[PDB]
RNA sequence: UGCGAAAGCAGUUGAAGACAAGUGCUUGUCGUUCGUUAUAAAUGGCCUCG
């Protein structure tokens, strides 16, 4: 009956090797210039740029050599080395694929393998004909190897022949002419650039020599370097240091040039092909043209994430390439690819997937070094211990969350993500990006923060649902006090009602409420009111302490009031609450920490048996159907007939969920349709011989009353979330970013 | 919702046909026209006795009678009230029977005799319906015949169903359009169902049927909202118009058990999805939907009462809850007399409000999975530990213990395959009566921890716990659901300083501050005086919990020598607690000439 | 890139009410007995005040007729349906009818009674007829073409009848109310003279208005109640003023939030709105500076600004009518000049909430310490000076003491050799102390409240 | 760092290797490792299109 099927995409695809920089960004521009092609971790993209639209997709899951296959992409060049829409992708393990863009697929690309004995395949590039492919073999240092590559039509293979060899490579960059190496090794350090394809540029020289003596009496942050470019003349070689001090160096005397504005950590530096300009960005969220004949600078300031990677990208440098980081959501690293139209710096294309919060930190997600250790950056010494905690705690500790908050919109079906201190609107038909918008106060878009600056938190948004009708949003947000203060612990709760015609787009604020509920009270629960009661616009809120406010929207007032209150100054807090709501509107369930109240609405009171005692706390009630009640204790989960008040069905969670996860994620992990059933979904760890990083889901569907499972279907990856869309399918987010269905 | 007592209207005459009660309802003819909501009157014909209108409010009074003679049986009858030509005049059509000879239709016009027309018809007047607006009276027939006449009796149209021995004709308003079902019997329990919408012809036919399965002899059918509802052996099914096509059934426990020919069974639809069921002198209003039981009332002072009509209420556009319903009550004795007795009803809100609880239809385990990853017998029991003999503690304790591989002496997680609630109670009722005195068992220890401990066990449990303290500190921390009363009590009984903290903090916790200021009141001035003067003698929650009392105690009550102490010594206390917030906000936080010793 | 989001700085009945902020005050020159607004646009009103009579433009608010003919005291200044008659009454008892716009001619001059006629009103259903009351105690009902006798006599009052109301939608009912406590119901189409039916009211009655067809609200003594005619009792009553309500005015189906309004003068200098719907409760008022005798609004169709009238013992006339770039601060926290921001916000002349929005964002912005940093005594006491009153209020109770704190960690030893500071540190212990004071009685009030309840 | 409520209740912050400076010894460091649940500070601030 049900089954399962991929279908967003996921994040974009980057070179994530930390000694790479200045060319973490694989996607390519057409020859003709017409469309980009963008790699995902799950597919590639293809936008043409004069109308900004995704003209076309490669899934891999469609082919089956790249499902097969797919490792991630390290390079895409265009056309066919072996031979006027062919490309051919370079994986990490050696895999070439001559595939077609502007077309249908071919269930049969010419699929080939480049032979390498225990090497990781890094870079690839070319300027007439002339292949030659960077690789990694291995103090903490990668070392690299530079390769010959050519094919040959006799065997119909990518024979390799050995050229260079550098040990303890600490970064490297390539020019943009793709004919120059520049690196640094540790044999404190040095530089040396290379020519790739002849033996005209071989030079190298200590970092000590164009490292000053101030800086030297100085820190080591003014020592660090945190990027490196070279010209594509070889001339002009750019080095930028942790304190936010640029350096350009003339190779030909090792002349020093000091070019100083950013504060913070300048993380990528490029060159123009003339070499009069140099392009840099950092923490400063600002993208600065340093005019070089005069030392002027221009300003592009505003963008929405920190700037990883910058470049110049046409033959007459028409675009720029921007790679931004949105450093604010540290469980995740979110990039934004943004191309420039160079002439007017205005947004030519801004490309992005699913951004989802998730509580913790997953995987190998690491911050971007910065001049100082932060909640949202790391230090330089920070980066290897953070590194090791994050193993650590993935493998030993027991709390895994790692659930995220998503919102479906009744009207329009978007797919609402409460970003921190913003919402995204993203289109899942379509797997693009409709709107991001900011929805509290806070230093949010005002400046970049910098030192200092990036220690302080901007408003979170904890709950986020829409009306039962969909014209109206309901948001609740927490803001942190700057810290080092006397009211440094009095955090603010605020509740803000958002409302938008349907041709509109962006919701527009209604009212606002400041501290509900009291102060330093947060709301923990909340849940929009049914359609028979004040046919759409009411909701319940419910708190910690067991109050409950029923908030109704008045056309008198044209605002939000408070209809009814019940306050009963309980002493115990807990945050393991959940509310229900009958579909008549009469009733609702209220089951907090172990037990369960049933409140008749018009009284707002305990019914006149109300009070159901349980095993431990309840994390999630539901009701499946007017009849049945569903409620998962942090041990078990148990059908209930309201009808005659006995359990049908219990089932033991226990072996599964005892403390991965903290209370009040099941309400986000369990989910309802409103006519077939309800889905339970589980995560687990996969281990052979201590546990290990990959993860594995289980989905259950049951029906009304649990007496049956309709369908179980396993999930290679951890589902972060799973609702109930408004259709009978079902929609579920996963820690890849990808937003599956399961249906009929 | 609720049943009233029933009221009499009139008492049936002592005639041979009303003899029979289980007939007795089809010998008396209620009609539809004037009984309803917003009526006050009701028209009756009483076979062989008359055809009587009656008001109901403020008293059951008699306002007119038609006699009929003896042998005449009234099959159909309806009454309704319009302008004829204009004068207001009432109009009753009923129809009479003598022997199965000759078949009487009557129409009488009244002024509110005007006129009385008398024509014989071809087979039974089973349904008349009356259409002032245009001055036609609808007789349908037993044969099939469905003749519409003038206020004179004269025949306009006659229409053939083809089917003959009709059983069941109803007639229903949808959208100011008149429509009329019919039922005939077929054989081997085969019934022609056909809908009829009244207007060349005014009679139009827009559905005919067969439905397989549908028994008469036994079935007992009443109409409403568009919905047939049979009841037959115990279950209503609930058929859905135009098509009458089964939409669900319901099974009724309460009626499987009646012996087939003994109780008397009558039925009636009530509002939306709510019905009314009397067996034998029992009245149940019952909710179709939900499937509940809304209501109960037994009457003891009648042998039988049968239902004859109901005033229905249309619960979703109307405000209204309340209704009434006429019967049959036969009494008790041995010469049973009958009378006409109604009943008012109040249906409810029609919500699940009204619905819960009160259901009439009458645990394990389960494994997620039926079958390389992290892992994060009751009765057997009960007999082994029985059989064990009196008071012995170390045996009790290890059966327990060992065959519930139980790790803990206090409840813990692990432990949620033993929450069974009928396994624990008897383990309760075992150790009362296998330990008695200062001596209990530990496994006492773990029940008290255990969430699921029985409600029933919770009076009187701190009072079996006096003697032993550890027993009784442990029900105050974790014993679940210990009723208020007990607590306050013991709280201002108990002399023991460390106890009374903790009640109070159990008290505070598991209760409203309304609620436990409403039973302090009962407690009696001296224990509260004694109360306060201890505390003359976590402290914020015991403050917090005198200040409750003061406020119980009343501005009256309060005495004033006593309050000049309590003054005292708050005041002591706040200046106390004043100094200590200084100290802990503490805890947180060149010259022109210089004269100077130089050192060598 | 984005532009910059901008430093962000009662009931609905109340606020429209609120909006008729132009009061002007006009001298008269004897107590202004009686006020009417004109029926039709520009619906321009009049006021009836010692001999004369003057109309004001409703846009001018300036008299553009002034009716001087009348030779005793005027009595009244009522316009007929259309307009373009008016009536007036006068301590001789001769009623005089006017057109409007054109003072000269007399159009119909009728000697009512040799009693005054306080009271002349044009019946709103039918034009030709007049109704006048006198003195006399007998209500006559007077014709445009019978000039000469009434066309009918009302009598049965045994005291002055000063109040006349035309129930409408029953052009044939006539309600009379005079000083016996008695309001009198007479139909017109019956031979009449004698009430149908008689009110109590039992005190003189000094103004009776029709709120609506069935409802009939009299305002007399110190209390208004309302009368359905249909159950012939008063189905609310409310009594809130202190001195005798003189003059009532109702006006409906006008743009406020409220679909009707009532305005009661009371002679205690106030004049307050009673809303139909909600069983005429108190939702306006506003106060003068002597009694009120005469109260009037635009009617519904105004057209234009509304006007509210108010008419003192005094000759007063009050109108109250409805007519119908970037900071320094800002600049600084954008240039991220932290310490000016601070100096801007204590300026003299600087409103205090817009001082507080500065500070909260620099306390936001994570900038406190650095704002201070760079600060001497000269400099550093506008804060203080701001913080010795700021603490006062409770909005920024909490941020002077966050401020206070850091200079205080910031700036100890400079504290030493700097006698001024310690000065205002000195006061500033006192008045924390104050407000320490004051709140230490607030946890008592509380309780104390909590024992009832 | 664990748990919990937000308040708080408990528990941590070790060892090896290498480099630099000062005088084999002392101190400080780590784009080094193993193990435990485990101040900053290179004068350096955000474009233009009315």
């Amino acid at each position: 009956q049900y089954k399962l099927s991929v279908v967003s995409g996921g994040k974009p695809a980057l070179n994530n090797l930390s000694s790479v920089t200045g060319n973490k960004n694989i996607a390519r521009l057409s020859q003709d210039q017409r469309n980009y092609i963008i790699p995902f971790n799950n597919q590639i993209k293809v936008y043409s740029v004069e109308t900004r639209q995704c003209v076309k997709t490669l899934k891999f899951a469609n082919n089956s050599l790249l499902s097969g296959i797919f490792e991630s992409i390290v390079k895409i060049l265009l056309g066919d080395i072996t031979v006027a829409h062919l490309i051919t992708v370079f994986t990490n393990n050696g895999h070439v694929i001559v595939l077609n863009y502007k077309g249908k697929l071919v269930e049969s690309p010419k699929h080939f393998k480049i032979s390498l004995a225990d090497e990781k395949l890094a870079n690839v590039f070319h300027s007439e004909g002339n292949y030659r492919i960077l690789t990694t073999f291995k103090n903490s240092l990668q070392s690299y190897r530079l390769y010959a590559l050519t094919f040959d039509d006799a065997k119909k293979q990518f024979e390799v022949a050995h050229q260079a060899e550098w040990h303890n490579v600490i970064l490297s960059n390539i020019s943009s002419n793709g004919k120059l190496l520049a690196h640094m090794c540790k044999d404190h350090k040095s530089i040396s650039v290379v020519s790739l394809f002849d033996d005209s540029v071989n030079l190298s020289f200590p970092l000590g020599s164009i490292l000053s003596s101030q800086t030297q009496s100085l820190s080591y942050n003014t020592r660090y370097v945190s990027s490196m470019a070279i010209d594509n003349m070889g001339q002009q070689l750019a080095v930028g240091f942790a304190s936010g001090v640029i350096s350009i160096v003339s190779l030909a005397d090792l002349q020093i040039r000091l070019l100083k504005w950013h504060i913070d950590s300048v993380l990528s530096l490029s060159f123009s092909h003339d070499g009069s300009y140099l392009l840099s960005g950092g923490w400063e969220k600002v993208m600065s043209l340093w005019q070089l004949e005069t030392n002027s600078q221009q300003f592009l300031p505003r963008l929405n994430g920190i700037i990883i990677d910058c470049q110049v990208l046409g033959p007459q440098g028409n675009y720029y390439s921007l790679i931004l980081q949105m450093t604010e959501n540290n469980s995740n690293s979110d990039y934004q690819f943004l191309l420039l139209n160079a002439s007017d710096l205005t947004s030519k294309l801004s490309i992005n997937g699913p951004l989802p919060v998730f509580n913790s930190t997953i995987k190998h997600i690491q911050q971007p070094i910065s001049a100082m250790n932060t909640k949202n950056s790391n230090s330089i010494t920070s980066l290897n211990h953070s590194k090791k905690k994050q193993s650590r705690k993935l493998i030993k500790s027991r709390r895994q969350d790692f659930t995220t908050n998503v919102e479906i919109n009744p009207i329009n079906k978007n797919l609402y993500f409460p970003h921190i201190s913003a919402v995204q609107i993203f289109d899942f038909y379509k797997n693009e990006q409709v709107n991001y918008q900011y929805l509290t106060s806070g230093v949010n878009n005002s400046m970049g923060k910098v030192r200092f600056e990036l220690n302080l938190q901007d408003p979170i948004i904890t709950d986020l649902k829409f009306t039962k009708d969909g014209q109206w949003m309901i948001t609740y947000e927490i803001e942190y006090p700057p810290n080092d203060l006397l009211s440094s612990k009095d955090l603010t709760h605020i509740l803000k009602f958002w409302t938008k015609n349907d041709n509109e787009t962006n919701w527009n604020l209604k009212t606002k409420v400041i501290n509900p509920h009291g102060i330093s009270v947060p709301i923990t629960k909340i849940l929009p009111s049914p359609r028979s009661v004040n046919n759409s616009q009411g909701c319940l809120t419910a708190d910690n302490n067991g109050g409950l406010k029923f908030w109704s929207f008045d056309s008198h007032e044209s605002n939000w009031c408070l209809k009814k209150i019940s306050l009963p100054n309980f002493n115990h807090f807990s945050n393991s609450v959940s509310l229900a709501w009958s579909q008549d509107g009469s009733l609702i369930f209220h089951g907090f920490d172990d037990k369960l109240q049933i409140l008749d609405f018009d009284t707002f009171k305990k019914f006149e048996v109300s009070e159901f005692t349980l095993d431990s706390e309840i994390q999630t009630v539901k009701l499946i159907n007017d009849t049945n009640l569903i409620v998962a204790t942090r041990t078990t989960l148990n059908a209930i007939n309201l009808l005659r008040g006995q359990v049908i069905n219990s089932f033991d969670l226990y072996p599964f969920v005892n403390g991965v996860y903290k209370n009040g994620h099941m309400d986000r992990l369990i989910t309802c349709d409103e006519r077939t059933g309800n889905i339970a979904l589980v995560i687990n760890q996969q281990l052979t011989d201590v546990p290990t990083i990959n993860y594995k889901s289980r989905i259950i569907i049951f029906d009304s009353d649990l007496s049956t499972k309709l369908g179980n279907f396993t999930h290679h990856e951890y589902i972060s979330w799973i609702g109930w869309n408004y259709d009978t399918d079902f929609i579920f987010l996963d820690i890849e970013s990808t937003l599956g269905v399961v249906g009929t | 919702p609720s049943l009233s007592q029933p009221f009499r209207l009139a008492t049936l005459p002592k005639i041979a046909s009303l003899s029979n009660f289980s007939l007795q309802a089809d010998y008396v003819q209620v009609a539809d026209g004037t009984f309803n909501e917003s009526t006050n009157n009701i028209t009756l014909g009483i076979s062989g006795s008359s055809i009587s209108q009656y008001i109901i409010n403020p008293t059951p009074k008699l306002t007119f009678d038609y006699p009929i003679p003896s042998t005449n049986i009234i099959t159909a009858c309806n009454a309704e009230k319009g302008q004829a030509n204009k004068r207001n005049v009432e109009i009753w059509a009923f129809g009479l029977m003598v022997n199965k000879g000759n078949y009487t239709l009557n129409v009488i016009t009244k002024a509110l005799f005007l006129s009385q027309y008398k024509i014989k018809a071809k087979a039974k007047v089973m349904s008349i319906k009356i259409d002032t607006k245009n001055s036609l009276v609808i007789a349908i027939l037993q044969n099939g015949l469905i003749e519409i006449f003038d206020f004179k009796l004269t025949l306009l149209h006659s229409f053939d169903i083809s089917y003959d021995n009709l059983k069941y004709a109803k007639w229903f308003t949808e959208n100011g359009t008149e429509y009329v079902f019919v039922l005939c019997p077929l054989q081997d329990d085969k019934v022609c169902y056909k809908l009829l919408e009244l207007t060349s012809s005014p009679i139009k036919e827009l559905s005919s049927t067969i439905i397989e399965g549908f028994s008469f002899e036994n079935s007992k059918l009443c109409y409403q909202f568009g919905k047939l509802y049979k009841l037959n052996q115990g279950k209503i099914y609930i058929y859905s118009l135009p098509h009458c096509q089964l939409q669900q059934v319901i099974e009724f426990p309460m009626v499987d058990k009646l012996s087939p020919g003994d109780d008397l069974i009558s039925f009636q639809p009530v509002s939306v999805n709510r019905v009314l069921l009397t067996v034998n002198n029992v009245i149940y209003l019952l909710d179709l939907l939900h499937c509940s039981t809304l209501s109960q009332r037994e009457l003891t002072h009648v042998k039988t009462f049968q239902l004859l009509k109901s005033a229905v209420i249309n619960s979703e556009k109307s405000h209204n809850s309340k209704t009434i319903a006429i019967g049959i009550s036969t009494k008790n004795g041995p010469n049973p007399t009958s009378s006409l007795e109604i009943i008012n009803i109040d249906v409810g809100t029609n919500t699940l409000k009204d619905s819960l609880g009160k259901s009439f239809q009458v645990v394990i385990l389960k494994p997620l999975f039926d079958d390389r990853v992290k892992c994060n017998h009751c009765n057997e029991v009960i007999e082994k530990l029985s059989a064990l003999q009196d008071n012995d503690i170390t045996s009790f304790d290890d059966i327990f213990f060992k065959e519930l591989k139980i790790k803990e002496e206090h409840y813990t997680e692990k432990d949620r395959y033993i929450s069974d609630p009928g396994f624990l109670n008897k383990v309760l009722d075992l150790i009362f009566g296998k330990f008695s005195g200062n001596d209990y068992p530990k496994t006492l220890t773990f029940l008290l921890t255990h969430p699921l401990f029985p409600l029933s066990r919770t009076r009187n449990l701190l009072s079996l716990l006096r003697d032993q303290p550890r027993l009784f500190k442990q029900a105050i921390v974790t014993c679940p659901n210990l009723p208020l009363n007990e607590l306050l009590e013991e709280l201002f009984s108990i002399r023991n300083r460390e106890l009374l903290l903790d009640i109070s903090f159990r008290i505070l916790q598991d209760f409203t501050r309304d609620s436990i200021k409403q039973e302090m009141k009962k407690l009696s001035k001296l224990d509260v005086q004694n109360f306060i003067e201890f505390i003359t003698s976590q402290s914020t929650q015991l403050f917090q919990l005198l200040s409750l009392v003061l406020d119980s105690i009343g501005l009256f009550s309060l005495e004033g020598a006593l309050l000049e102490n309590l003054t005292l010594y708050i005041d002591k206390q706040v200046e106390i607690a004043e100094r200590n917030t200084e100290l802990w906000n503490l805890i947180d936080t060149l010259p022109t000439y210089t004269m100077e010793y130089l050192d060598i | 890139s984005t532009a910059r989001p901008r430093i962000i700085t009662t009931t609905p009945e109340q606020r429209y009410w609120r909006q008729y902020t132009s009061a002007q005050l006009v001298k008269e020159h004897n107590s202004v007995t009686h006020i009417s607004f004109n029926p039709q646009h520009p619906h321009d009103f009049a006021v009836t005040s010692s001999t004369r009579v003057q109309i004001f433009s409703s846009r001018t608010r300036q008299v553009i007729k002034t009716f001087s003919r009348f030779k005793d005291v005027v009595y009244s200044a009522s316009f007929r349906s259309d307009g373009k008659l008016l009536c007036a009454g006068d301590a001789t008892g001769l009623v005089s009818v006017y057109d409007s716009y054109n003072p000269r001619t007399i159009l119909l001059s009728i000697n009512a009674s040799t009693h005054p006629t306080h009271v002349t009103k044009f019946h709103t259903q039918d034009n030709k007829i007049l109704a006048t009351a006198s003195d006399d105690r007998v209500t006559r009902l007077w014709d445009i073409s019978n000039a000469y006798e009434p066309q009918l006599e009302l009598t049965g009052a045994t005291d002055y009848v000063r109040t006349l109301s035309f129930i409408p939608a029953a052009p044939h009912l006539v309600a009379t109310g005079s000083y016996d406590g008695l309001i009198r119901l007479y139909d017109t189409r019956s031979s009449g003279s004698t009430p149908i039916y008689s009110l109590n009211h039992d005190q003189p009655v000094e103004n009776v208005i029709a709120v609506s067809p069935t409802q009939i609200v009299s305002c007399g003594g110190n209390n208004f109640k309302v009368w359905d005619l249909t159950s012939n009792k008063k189905l609310y009553e409310r009594g809130n003023f202190n001195k005798a309500v003189t003059c009532l005015d109702y006006v409906e189906n006008f743009d406020s939030p409220m679909q009707s309004a009532l305005i009661a003068s009371s002679l205690d200098g106030h004049v307050k709105v009673f809303d139909p719907l909600d069983n005429f409760q108190v939702k306006f008022g506003w106060k003068f500076s002597g009694p009120v005798l005469s109260c009037a609004v635009s009617p519904s169709t105004a057209q234009g600004n509304r006007h509210l009238v108010a008419g003192l013992s005094s000759g007063l006339l009050a109108i109250r009518t409805k007519k119908k770039r970037m900071r320094a601060f800002e600049r600084n926290i954008n240039q991220f000049k932290w310490s000016e921001a601070l100096d801007n916000a204590f300026v003299p002349g600087m409103a205090k909430e817009l001082t507080l929005t500065v500070l909260q964002e620099l306390r936001k912005r994570g900038k406190v310490r650095v704002a201070l940093y760079g600060r001497d005594e000269s400099t550093l006491e506008p804060l203080l000076n701001w913080c010795l009153k700021g603490i006062e209020d409770v909005r920024s109770a909490s941020i002077v003491a966050d401020w206070v704190a850091v200079v205080l960690e910031l700036y100890g030893n400079t504290l030493e050799s700097s006698p001024v500071l310690q000065e205002l540190m000195i006061d500033l212990k006192t008045k924390v102390r104050h407000e320490i004071h004051k709140s230490k009685e607030a946890q008592r009030i509380e309780g104390m409240l909590q024992l009832l309840t």
